[PDB]
């Protein structure tokens, strides 16, 4: 189950 | 100990970090630019969330190899949660940070619905990933705060925003991610995540080239999640 | 801060942090397990490398991201330089701290060839990191230490190990890197690197195939070099 | 040019 990855700007 | 950097300086090294993969250094900048006590740009609220979704991102994924490991043994002694133990208290230091940062004082300077609802979705995220780890008294406390948190955001994404909005379509995303995975309710996570898959297919026909490459992104991760739960 | 902590429960931990992927722990829960004074077994020779080469390939690796950027600006302000600074400043407290386990007092405690040919290799990988960085009155000093830290590795090997060993191999890979991209001396880089390869190639016949294997891995990145150099 | 990845132990 995947969440926003949010790691790149 | 950012208190004597100007405040763009802060941003310009904190956009250096990303690009040099020092997420701890981008998250101390970040930091250090939101008790300048300005309220934050787009942009800067980006910056503040990729470089603690890095860093909590790396903790999260050392505490689950622990964990998994500390349940295989349960004689080694103490160390493997001895190690655990200290990884989820680093883990729920920058957490307590962040929620920090958003409780003193961005929410309640946040008064138009992007910035609002950005800063509440990240209240529910960094209270959700403290109910990855807690087991006490407190564990269900730290649930409803977490569902409090995205349910205020709903509300007003759903007033505010249309449902293609990137920002609307990521909180139902980690909202259903929540309901699935940390309050037992997959029912409720599927229902969300289907009614929001569609109600954006729907609202693509008024978004620019640009705009519908950024929604549609975000609704192929619904898309994902409900492959895997259904 | 690992004084308190038992040299075994410091080995176990460290070998938890590299599952875990945490090398700053890793690293130092090393620092601890040689400060207790004993010598390191092959194993933990082996943890306290791994644990450094990734903290300090970590920095290296932003270190030319930022140094990169700064090269290009040359007005943004001091920003690039004064962050490059930061992480160069990291990066040598790292390799001096290496440097000073190897000194106080690994390297002098290191009698048998296995032992001591490894230490000395990490003392000439380390100036070299510092050489990468280095421009000022020091940076010949800084590769003069690092050429002898090899080459006294080198003479010992040379007599001591078979010329398939893997250390002996990865030793002379280095040393190669070393005069090609810090001593200007690309055909001294190529010399050896092909002397190196064709006397363990004539040697692999003695092995057995879990030797082999080993060996060949290494003598790849040899011919991958020459590759790229010839 | 590599060295000795030695990233794993
Ligand atoms: C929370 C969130 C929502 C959307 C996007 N996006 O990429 O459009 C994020 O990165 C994060
Ligand atoms: C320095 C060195 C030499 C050999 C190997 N190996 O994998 O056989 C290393 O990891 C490091
Ligand atoms: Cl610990
Ligand atoms: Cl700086």
């Amino acid at each position: 189950a995947g969440s926003i990855p949010g790691r790149r700007s | 100990a950012m208190g004597s950097m100007e405040r763009a300086s802060l941003i310009q090294k904190a956009k250096l970090a990303e690009q040099a993969e020092r997420y701890e250094d981008m998250a101390a900048f970040m930091k250090g630019a939101v008790e300048k006590g300005e309220e934050l740009s787009c942009e800067e609220r980006n910056l503040l969330s990729v470089a603690y979704k890095n860093v909590v991102g790396g903790q999260r994924a050392a505490w689950r190899v622990l964990s998994s490991i500390e349940q295989k043994s349960n004689e080694k002694g103490p160390e493997v949660r001895e190690y655990r133990e200290k990884v989820e208290t680093e883990l729920q230091g920058v957490c307590d940070t962040v929620l920090g940062l958003l409780d003193s004082h961005l929410i309640k300077e946040a008064g138009d619905a992007e910035s609002r609802v950005f800063y509440l979705k990240m209240k529910g995220d960094y209270y959700r990933y403290l109910a990855e780890v807690a087991t006490g008294d407190d564990k269900k406390r730290i649930i409803d705060s977490a569902r409090s948190a995205y349910q205020e955001a709903m509300d007003i994404s759903k007033k505010e925003m249309p449902p293609t909005n990137p920002i609307r379509l990521g909180l139902a995303l980690n909202f259903s991610v929540f309901h699935y995975e940390i309050a037992n309710s997959p029912e409720e996570a599927i229902s969300l995540a289907k009614t929001t898959f569609d109600e954006a297919m729907a609202d693509l026909h008024t978004l620019s080239e640009d705009s519908y490459k950024d929604s549609t992104l975000i609704m192929q991760l619904l898309r994902d999640n409900l492959t895997l739960w259904t």
